[PDB]
């Protein structure tokens, strides 16, 4: 299922 | 012997997760039962689940 997992700041996500 | 460290701050949107900054030290006890962790912060005594991408082996 859909986590909670955040987005990783510094490389963040494009 | 399995300690990780945050690699970034995060504030729990729950009163299950957890919240801490960049630099605090976790205890994990389970981390295969979903991409999210269980870790005890050997700091505050509490015990809850992070993010297993957030954290590392010290």
């Amino acid at each position: 299922p859909p986590r909670p997992l955040p987005v990783a700041p510094g490389s963040s996500k494009t | 012997v399995t300690l990780f460290v945050a690699l970034y701050d995060y504030e729990a949107r729950t009163e299950d997760d957890l919240s801490f900054h960049k630099g605090e030290k976790f205890q994990i006890l389970n981390s295969s039962e979903g991409d999210w962790w269980e870790a005890r912060s050997l700091t505050t005594g509490e015990t809850g689940y992070i993010p297993s991408n957030y954290v590392a082996p010290v």
